[PDB]
């Protein structure tokens, strides 16, 4: 298990830490997080007391480097940073836990919750979406805009999300133009899982990810990119039978951790019921459809 | 985006545009079976593809043989206009390809638009017109053409016959919507106005009678109180 610790809480701040949350006042005795379970991508984030704008935070792997919180006042942020002086950092960290000034990574040992949400998700992925090399770790907030955003406006500061659009020449072969559009196999097998990701495993990665950053942050292009890439899926008449379960299992996982009262935005309708009662793989994601249905029917 | 009352003019200015209307693409007839039940028999029919302001009408015949042995055919017959105004397109030399497509219904959109991604800057566009062209099956020429075809074709008419030598293009295509509108609401009455005179007759290479000024007002009213008839007779007012 591995620690985030922080030099100060000099703002009051509510922290996230994957599915948890804590409130941490103004000037606190708040030293970070311990018990963090190796073996996961983490993320850790923030909306300050003072300005629920702008939601942040911040994506790593512990196993990828020694990684403290330190607040920055000129740019007014807790600012994630790595501390190569691997034993300066063992004798700093261990002064906060014989002082019991951090919070217990609180996991519940039933619980697969994380695990099931992050279960394709790699870090070295996630750097490529977010381009900023010399860091290990990798920032993400509400506003960042990904490159298709950028194409319908800074490049550095953007989330380069695989881009999907079902009215495009990657998408529809010459000569197949209504097959292809009515049925995004051709799309979804050789474009996007042969020729682009390589994998499913690589397409959940990124799919899951889109989720955690639309649901964490509210980021709107990373919303629009899980949907997207629902819908492809839902639209192909031709998916490996492998496929499919692991898709119910995601989304089912992602529909019981949204918090109840960000359905309404986080979750687009038309999409949802094209998915589950019209589309090509309708009859596909039973878990997924059995808690849309009982969670939130208002939707449907 | 989509094309209403507001922007009507836009119609005949000088950038080149084409109607698309695919209501008469896919026609049938459907009778009882020797067991009593039901089923279609399909009839030749057409895509309508219509400058507005030239009246160049280009006339793609759709012939049976094209639906053989398909399904969801309804759904077909989009893609297939779609395909066959692409290929229209492309026939063209570029200074005569369309500047904006607009189609008559919306379920065109989709299909065409996705059969002419080689074309970005053409603009596929809807409108909020009722038009008549569902009655281009009611000019007896182009009725004539398509049923007798045994073989995909495509014949050009131009619309207007010679008006454009009298009128402008804004007034001749409301002569020719007026006209469809009549023969759509009441095929026989609009029929009986056009043509009981000898006088006036068809051009061999002419769609409608050849009227005077004169006469194409009489015959205009004429057309105006038979539609205005129909809707009292239909609204009972
Ligand atoms: C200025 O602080 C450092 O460079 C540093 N290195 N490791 C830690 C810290 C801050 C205190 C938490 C852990």
């Amino acid at each position: 298990m591995n620690t985030v610790p922080f030099t100060s809480a000099p703002i009051e701040v509510t922290i996230g830490i994957d599915q948890y949350s804590f409130n941490v006042k103004e000037n606190q005795p708040f030293h970070g997080i311990k018990d963090i379970p190796i073996g996961h991508v983490h993320v850790i984030h923030f909306q300050h007391a003072d300005n629920s704008s702008m939601r942040y935070g911040y994506w790593f792997d512990c196993r990828m480097g020694n990684f403290y919180i330190q607040y920055d006042p000129k740019d007014g942020l807790y600012k994630m940073m790595e501390e190569r002086d691997g034993a300066k950092f063992e004798n700093i960290v261990h002064n906060f836990k014989e002082r019991q000034m951090m919070v217990s990574y609180p996991k519940i040992d039933e619980d697969d919750t994380w695990y099931n949400l992050t279960e394709f998700v790699q870090m070295d992925k996630i750097r490529k979406i977010v381009r900023k090399d010399e860091n290990q770790f990798s920032y993400v907030d509400s506003s960042m805009t990904t490159v298709q955003e950028n194409e319908l406006s800074d490049p550095a500061h953007s989330l380069n999300y695989t881009v999907i659009n079902f009215k495009s020449r990657e998408a529809i072969r010459p000569g197949h133009e209504m097959e292809d559009f009515l049925d995004k196999s051709y799309y979804l097998n050789t474009v996007m899982l042969q020729g682009i990701f390589k994998n499913s495993s690589n397409y959940f990665g990124e799919l899951q990810f889109a989720f955690l950053n639309a649901m964490f942050f509210g980021n709107y292009g990373s919303s629009l990119q899980w949907h997207a890439m629902i819908e492809l899926i839902c639209s192909s008449a031709t998916v490996p039978k492998h496929m499919l379960d692991k898709l119910d299992e995601i989304l089912y996982y992602q529909i019981k951790t949204l918090p109840e009262q960000y359905s309404d935005i986080l979750l687009n309708e038309r999409v949802w019921n094209i998915c589950l009662y019209s589309s090509f793989q309708k009859n596909s994601l039973h878990n997924t459809e059995k808690i849309m249905e009982n969670k939130y029917p208002e939707l449907l | 985006g989509a094309m209403n009352s507001s922007n009507y003019a836009e119609l005949f200015n000088n950038d080149i545009k084409l109607f698309v209307d695919d209501t008469n693409v896919y026609r049938v007839t459907v009778h009882k079976t020797f067991e009593g039940n039901v089923a279609t028999k399909a009839i030749n029919g057409c895509i309508f593809t219509l400058n507005p302001k030239t009246g160049h009408l280009f006339l793609k015949i759709i012939h049976t043989s094209v639906w053989a042995g398909q399904k969801r055919l309804s759904q077909l017959a989009k893609w297939k206009t779609a395909e066959e105004v692409s290929a229209l397109v492309r026939s063209l030399p570029k200074e005569e390809q369309p500047k904006q497509i607009i189609v008559t219904r919306k379920a065109m959109l989709d299909p065409l638009e996705v059969h002419m991604l080689d074309f970005p800057n053409i603009a596929i566009r809807p409108t909020e017109l009722r038009l008549p062209f569902s009655a281009a099956m009611s000019i007896d020429k182009l009725s004539d053409v398509v049923m007798k075809a045994t073989e995909p074709q495509m014949v050009l008419f131009n619309i207007y016959d010679d008006w454009l030598d009298r009128i402008s293009s804004y007034t001749a295509f409301s002569r020719l919507t007026l006209l469809l509108r009549a023969l759509k609401t009441n095929e026989e009455s609009a029929k009986m106005i056009l043509l009981s005179d000898p006088t006036i007759t068809i051009k061999s290479y002419h769609l409608w009678p050849s009227f005077t000024d004169e006469q194409w007002i009489t015959i205009e009213s004429q057309m105006r109180d038979l539609i205005l008839t129909e809707y009292g007779r239909k609204y009972n007012v």
